[PDB]
RNA sequence: AGCACAGUCUUAACGAUGGAUGUCUUGGUUCCUACAGCGAUGAAGGCCGCAGCAAAAUGCGAUACGCAAUGAAAAUUGCAGUGACUGAAUCAUCAGAAUGCUGAAUGUAAACUACACCAAUUCCCUGGGAAUAGUGGUACUCCUACAGAAA
RNA sequence: GGCCUAUCGAUCCUUUAUAUUUGCAAAAUGACGUAAAUUACUUACUACUGUGCAUAUAGAGGUGUCUGAAAAGUUACCACA
RNA sequence: UGCUAUCUAGCGAAACCACAGCCAAGGGAACGGGCUUGGCAAAAUCAGCGGGGAAAGAAGACCCUGUUGAGCUUUACUCUAG
RNA sequence: GAAAAAAUUUUUUUUUAGAAUCUUUUUAUGAGUAGAAAAUCGUGGGGUUUGUGUUGAAGCGAAAUACGUGAGUUUUCGUGGAACAUCUCCCUAGUGCAGAUCUUGGUGGAAGUAGCAACUAUUCAAAUGAGAACUUUGAAGACUGAAGUGGAGAAGGGUUUCUUGUCAACUGUGAUUGAACAAGAGUUAGCCGCUCCUAAGGGAUAGCUGAAAAGUGUUUAAAGGGGUCCCCGUCUCAAAAGGGAA
RNA sequence: AUACUGACGUGCAAAUCGUUCAUUUCAAUCACGUUUAGGGGCGAAAGACUAAUCGAAAAGCCUAUUAGCUGGUUAUUUUCGA
RNA sequence: UCUUAACCCACUCGUCUUGAAACACGGACCAAGGAGUCUAGCAAAUGUGCAAGUGUAUAUGAUUCUUUAAACAUUUUACGCAUAAUUAAUGUAAUAUGUCCAUUGUAGAUUUGUGCCCCACUUUGCAUACAAUACCGGUAAGCAAAUGCUUUAUUGAGUACGAG
RNA sequence: GAUGUUAGGAGGGCAAAUCCGCCGAAUUUAAGCAUAUAAUUAAGCGGAAGAAAAGAAAAUAACUAUGAUUCCUUUAGUAACGGCGAGUGAACAAGGACCAGCUCAAACGGUUAAUCCUUCGUUUGGUGCAAACCUUUCGACGGAAUUGUCGUUGAAUUAUUCCAUGAAUGCCUUUAAUUUGAGCAAAGUGAGCAGGAAUGCUUCCCCAUAGAGGGUGAAAGGCCCAUAGUUCUUUUUAAUUUAUUCAUUGGAAUUUUUCAUGUCGAGUCGUGUUCUUUGAGAUUGGAGCACUAAUACGUGUGAUACAUUUCACAUAAAGCUAAAUAUAUGUAGGAGACCGAUAGCAAACAAGUACCGUGAGGGAAAGAUGAAAUAGUACUCAGGAAUGAGCAAUUAAAUAGUACCUGAAAUCGUUAAGAUGGAACGGAUUAAGAGAGAAAACAAGUAAAGAGGGGAAUAUUCUCUUCUUUAUUAAAAGAAACAUCAGUGAUU
């Protein structure tokens, strides 16, 4: 708000939602923490990474836990293990979610990851 | 832009060629060539007086009259009847000039802000601040204009303790140092009187201002308070009474 | 042109759309010259940035009787003060060689106005707990304690300003010392008709001197 | 401003509210103060009495400085003075006001309306009419020249 | 399993045709703020190129949609391929390295891959061994220095 | 001024008249005149004070398209409103 | 006599178009398709045709007007290279 | 400040006004271009106020026992799928169209019409294919008639060539054809040209002009080569039809 | 490019077609290269021609040149009205 | 409401025009766009503040710094216009000290009284209209050595308790 | 003076908004036009910078005098110019912003040019990983330079007082700002309802120094990024802290006293003459030509030609210099009472592109599926093929089907209804059809008994109600018809 350093004009910011780059996309694809992990991180959101285990929470699915197959970072989309769907030639894909509507529960650790645990501690 | 509409070639071959006679882009080819050019009818062509830079945007206003709009809007804020009129849910309010001790000026997070109006008793307007955003229709939206919400009370403070960031940031509340008393803020859309909170020693510093125990940097030199023309307005009163 | 309307006479005839300008930069343009001088004077070691200035009388008829900022104490002025010109322009006494005592109230009044400003200042050490005498009748430096107490003063200004010049028309006299004889409307234009022959006079007189 | 105008009240209309029969053209008479000595001589001589022509001496640089000199009439000397002072004047006669003119931003001292009578005054000025030293004696007052 | 005249005109419902209207808006706009020159150490500009599958736009220059190095940092994907378990895949940063032919264009030229002249030139190895017709230089004017010719 | 009803001319400019009226921009030009005065950068006191130019006032020089542009023809080669 | 025109199959435009389209007389901006009074007036069409539609084209080129021009000529006015 | 009616004295029903640019009432009066004014009404945005939205906003289509003298306002049903109002007051404007031989985009009647007329003229059978007057093949009949719809070549075009596909659009009829579209492919020189030479001429060098830009081309040249310190001596471009190694 | 004032004249063409006709060893014709540029060039001279543009080319700008002249010049009600 | 009828009436709108239904011109159709504005300087009108003043200029100052490119503030003769005019001009300049009174009339609003309200007298006498006098600048004329004078003429966008 | 592919270097071109030199119009205005005007403008051509240019008195004043330059506010629509028409038009003061001064040349210094430069070298440092930069004194050997470089800024001399100086040991601390990148970053993904999916509606919770902006399957402070806030680190530059000893060479300022009273820009200024230009007027500046000076008691200003002369103010004919100040260009930020796809940059799209022109040049059109195509039309049937249909099928929605939002009008199709004798609609009034509708266009209450909702009294008594039903009484309302009046008429 206060700073006049910073743009607030929505054109503008608009624009560098849709021209941000790789690394500011991978960035922006956070998710909220679960309880019990919050609890242990002392940390309310995370970058997501594949081998993370997420709850559905908002849309048509909200029932489901499950495994992340691959995340979309040109389409804002991750992917769920049985969010199946058949397509109209009766090809399975999946679902895309929008990081919002996932909650993120247990989460798999790796040095870049611990670091960054770390970091928000 | 102030060449807009006018970079096209310009010729005007009409007369005895079964067109109309204004202009037309010259050239060949292309479907620009042919067709109807500058003028304020046309195409691309430019509206008949350009807006310029140079519009009389401002206005000189005058020094005694702003003094005088000032001290006529405070006034107004005064009077219980001109604030309830001006919509404040204020019913429940002990007393329109409302003054409150100098801790008010020590207060330091909104929740007791907020808290302190409740106790105050503006719960009803509390409530119509907080419930009254709404995204308003048309073109606004694309230029930074989301949001409309309405006037909330008014902090009139003498030295900040917490105050100018405390009560900030609930919708509508706005502040303002005492002897900087601003007449857009006082008298919102031309609109008269206001929900006014003082401290106390805004209070006393309000007097002091306007010449009463007068000071060498604080009250505004050589300026007196208008004089009314009427000097009391009770005209059923005159009618009533017993000699007329 | 129509009816009783006076003359038109709007000089905008040779083009002058190419030519206006307007200005919205009011208060930034002050703001932004308020700032730059601020931090100057922030980064220049709590000195002034202010230079001290000569009181001058206004040119001609139109403001005999008023006096303003000049440009320039004179060598005449420096030298009843006791400085020399080099010396005086490192502690911002600002120079000129222009200026010349024509009356001798004016050099009274400049001499005392430097006198005034130069027993004010107090000197900082060259280069740091060095405290020495000094030339050019630039003050003698000054010891820490003096100058630690000091910087924590504030640095009182009034000096640069003009001088007001102190009413005093409303004053009174005894009616028994008025001289009621005086005929001062027929001395005025007496003296106006004599001039020339005053002048014809004069200019015989500064002949008969320059041989 | 806009929405007040006179063309929106007129706004369809044809003329524009500015005449069908003659209509309004271009530069109608030729432009600005052409018309002067000939079709516009009518209007200048009635309007304009003294215009054209040259009159009078030449004076290549004025230097307006040299010739100021603003005036007070006598009339308003006494009101120079706050109301207090003025009173104790009134009321002690040995003693009278001097006036310097000079520090109230005035040159010439002129002869309009009446003085109090038999308060003497002393006047100090640039400049005086007759009329003010005959009226400034005439109250037991003095003049005095001061540059 | 029958009955309606047709045309022309009008009306209503449902359609075509068309893209107005309303709604949007990764664009314009103006003002304000801020810095602000590139070039023989070869610019701007133009060509010509360059991808596994590739036309333009974009990007880049014979190392060619990128090399190195730094900071992010696990995927990148239309197929094909290439990757982690952090100088590898992807971004961002960008200083190192690289920057075709031209173009002021400057060896003579020019609708030319035409033409001179002088150096043959380059790489490896720790003072020798290999390559290659390849590579440099050579405009006009000037200034300081120097040279050997003239008075 | 002509027995009455006709017999005529703005501005700028020029031109020649008028005045104990004025100017030429820091000053002066009759005149060191008249008295004094001392030996001098002296004091009083005087309507009248160089050349030239300019003003003010008053005539006169002319605009007959006569309330006042200094202005010849041509187009069947022609254009445009 | 050929080729067109014609009919068919196929393909397929445009100029033009206030609204329109039977007349007589009358009046009227003094020659009307509509207006008033008469004559009168019966679907849909096919082929010609040049009476009329004051038919189309195109801000009359003639004439006049403009304090719009231009080319041209001279012992027009003002100039000017040579 | 109470008027009436209904019930069955007691209950119920209706109304019960005081806004001053306003209310009650009275009387007169009412043409209108050019023109002037006032009062309204509507559109984009703004401040202010208090609201409608996904149990469906704006928009749009048809309306409506709707209100207004009227501009208009309001509403029903249908469509629609996301925002919309502000009349509380008032700021602000690129603000209201039938016309301008207006501009732009679309569209008719004219109309299944004018018209698809040069260049002697085609016929039969077969193949291919969904389909053949105008694709292919055979057989006839014909024309061009070496001043050729034949060979070569120049300028210009520029892959139009060829084979293989092939038919969305185009090929003004049809079309399986094609100079269209798609996929590949193709142009080989010591001798044929360019390349070299000079011509009409061009551009520069020396000067000189010119503010410069440029205008001039030996007009005061210490200038490019050949012999071996001497002798010749502007450079350069300009022919694909002149000269020209094979 | 003479005549047919023939065809066409919403053309086959923004100058074409048919027939007729003038011209052929020279003041002959053509190609290509080359020269001269806008109040200028060029002209066996028509004010002809200088890329469908000529009694002053084409292009852009000064320039939204200028026009006492033509056309157009946008909701309602009410009042007075030339 | 719409729909046909029927009686009676009813000429293509815009338009320039003395006079258009015209054998005057512009209009095939439809949709959207499409034309008295903005600035400068001046004026009156009216609104608003202050009032012999008025405007706070440029600019400074502020714990003013999302808004704020606005608002706020301005130590006891800056400038504009006003406050005095007039003449080419050196320039000169408003009754006049008999008294803080403020020139004279004629109508004239408002007021007081008499004989809570109409009158008719009286009483005060605004605004304003019409005059009249004084006086100031210019010019005449008369005088003239002087701070020039004058009972007289004239002339001014003059003045006679402000208005901007 | 030539000559050199000699050694080291430099200039050329592009870019222009602001900026500097030139050269230079006209349309236009004057109701015509010729002087004026347009305009010291546009075009043309040359040259710079982050700003430039200007600048340190041959200034103004006539005062109680001011005092480099620029700019603002102003004087001023004034002095003034001008067919004295149209029109044009300054300066000084004053209030501010900023505020900065200087050096060649001339004089002076000869028991010694004390200068300068290339090349070769040589060392006290400091940063940096390295690359590299950055300081640092000291010599050679060439040259250059007296046809004049350097020092000095009259000259010595007294007292006073300063500044460079070099070595030793010591010491680089705390803070304040300032400017970059950096991090970290508050509370709900709680019921229920309707929806394809909330961010909707309730309701129960909360946070805020963050309720800016954006994203997310419909409006989200608590879903996410960010935001408020801070914690670091980066830029430089203030303040603060510590110097102390010893060392010598050199320079500077006043002050005394002497003695010297010096110098000061020439084919330049000026004048005539021309032409130009101007506010400039018997010439404002420039320019060409002709003539051509004076030495500081000179000569130049002092806005009317001149003479004879005062007086004030200045010191021409050589150079430099920060600030304020300007910026329609390039690039980067930030904005908005701006435009909303026929608008707005010509240009929201592969736009200076396609396309046209021999060329100079001219120069467009064209945005939107849906939440998700990682939902983009599967399958069967009829078709040669396009396509079509489906009992089949994605979607909440395909009459959202890639011409994809909404989808007006013109125009045209289908069915139905009506009309129909050489125009069509129309107006004023009724008619017959055809649709629509109950909100005024009948029935309050009372009882019976179902279904709901509320309010009060101190979980259950009282009381107010809306919907349904059965039946059961009101009443009013309009229209008729006749009658009575009153008003206005006609009639016998």
């Amino acid at each position: 708000k206060f700073n006049k350093q910073k743009s607030s004009s929505r054109r503008k910011m608009r624009k560098a939602h849709f021209t941000a780059p790789a690394g500011l996309r991978r960035k922006i694809m956070s998710s909220k923490l679960s309880k019990e992990l919050r609890l242990k991180y002392k940390t309310r959101s995370l970058p997501v990474r594949k081998d993370d285990e997420v709850l559905i929470c908002r849309g048509h699915n909200h029932g489901r836990e499950g495994k992340v197959v691959k995340i979309n970072r040109k389409r804002y989309k991750i992917y769920v293990e049985r969010v199946t769907r058949e397509k109209v030639n009766g090809e399975s894909t999946f679902i895309g979610i929008h990081p919002s509507n996932v909650v993120l529960t247990k989460l798999k650790v790796d040095k870049n990851r611990k670091k960054i645990l770390d970091r928000k501690a | 832009k102030l060449g807009a509409g006018y970079e096209t070639s310009a010729e005007s071959w009409g007369t005895g060629r079964a067109v109309a006679r204004i202009p037309r882009v010259p050239g060949g080819g292309t479907h620009r060539a042919g067709q109807g050019a500058f003028g304020n009818m046309c195409r691309g062509g430019g509206m008949f007086n350009p807006t310029k830079i140079w519009r009389r945007w401002g206005r000189k206003v005058n020094l005694k009259e702003k003094r005088y709009a000032v001290c006529s809007s405070i006034a107004a804020s005064g009077v219980t009847s001109l604030v309830l009129a001006r919509g404040h849910r204020i019913s429940h309010l002990k007393e329109v000039p409302l003054v409150v001790s100098n801790d008010i000026e020590s207060l330091s997070k909104t929740k007791e802000a907020v808290n302190f109006l409740v106790s105050l008793g503006l719960k009803d307007e509390v409530n119509r601040l907080v419930k009254s955003k709404k995204i308003r229709a048309g073109k606004g939206k694309m230029r930074n204009r989301k949001y409309k919400i309405r006037n909330g009370p008014l902090i009139i403070y003498e030295n900040d303790n917490g105050v100018k960031k405390a009560f900030r940031n609930i919708p509508g509340v706005d502040l303002c140092k005492v002897t900087k008393l601003n007449l857009l803020k006082l008298a919102p859309g031309g609109s008269i009187g206001r929900l006014c909170i003082w401290s106390e020693s805004a209070f006393k510093k309000l007097d002091v201002i306007y010449g009463k125990i007068h000071e060498k940097k604080v009250t505004k030199k050589n300026y007196i308070l208008p004089k009314s023309i009427v000097h009391n307005p009770d005209i059923y009163r005159i009618i009533h009474s017993d000699k007329v | 042109v129509a009816h009783n309307n006076v003359l038109p006479n709007v000089h905008l005839h040779k083009w002058w759309q190419h030519r206006v300008r307007v200005n919205f930069s009011k208060n930034i343009k002050k703001k932004k010259r308020r700032l730059l001088r601020e931090k100057r004077r922030k980064a220049n070691g709590g000195t002034p940035i202010e230079k001290l200035h000569p009181i001058v009388h206004c040119p001609t008829q139109r403001y005999n009787f008023r006096t303003r900022l000049g440009k320039g104490f004179t060598f005449e002025e420096l030298k009843g003060a006791g400085l020399t010109p080099r010396a005086a322009q490192t502690i911002g006494i600002c120079y000129d060689k222009r200026r010349k005592n024509r009356s001798e109230e004016s050099l009274t009044k400049n001499v005392e106005r430097l006198l005034k400003y130069k027993n004010s200042l107090v000197m900082i050490p060259l280069k740091k707990n060095k405290a020495k005498k000094g030339i050019g009748g630039i003050p003698a430096d000054a010891d820490k304690n003096t100058i630690k107490e000091f910087r924590n003063k504030k640095p009182l200004l009034s000096i640069f300003k003009k001088e007001k010049n102190t009413k005093p028309f409303y004053e009174t006299i005894e009616v028994s010392k008025i001289d009621k004889e005086f005929l001062a409307y027929k001395t005025l234009r007496r003296a106006k008709l004599a001039e020339r022959r005053k002048n014809c006079r004069q200019q015989k007189k500064d002949i008969k001197f320059k041989s | 401003a806009t929405r007040f105008k006179k063309n929106r009240k007129k706004r369809g209309h044809v003329s524009a509210g500015h005449g069908r029969v003659g209509k309004h053209r271009k530069h109608p008479g030729g432009r600005g103060k052409a018309g002067g000595l000939h079709h516009m001589r009518i209007n200048f001589d009635k309007y304009h009495p003294g215009y054209f022509g040259k009159v009078g001496m030449r004076h290549l640089n004025l230097l307006k400085n040299r010739t100021y000199c603003p005036t007070i009439n006598v009339d308003k000397l006494w009101g120079l003075l706050p109301e207090e002072k003025k009173k104790e004047f009134s009321e002690n006669k040995d003693i009278a006001p001097v006036i310097d003119v000079t520090r109230k931003g005035y040159f010439k001292v002129l002869g309009n309306g009446k003085l109090k009578h038999n308060q003497p005054i002393v006047v100090k000025a640039r400049y005086f009419s007759s009329v003010a030293e005959k009226k400034i004696k005439a109250v037991g007052g003095q003049c005095i020249l001061v540059a």
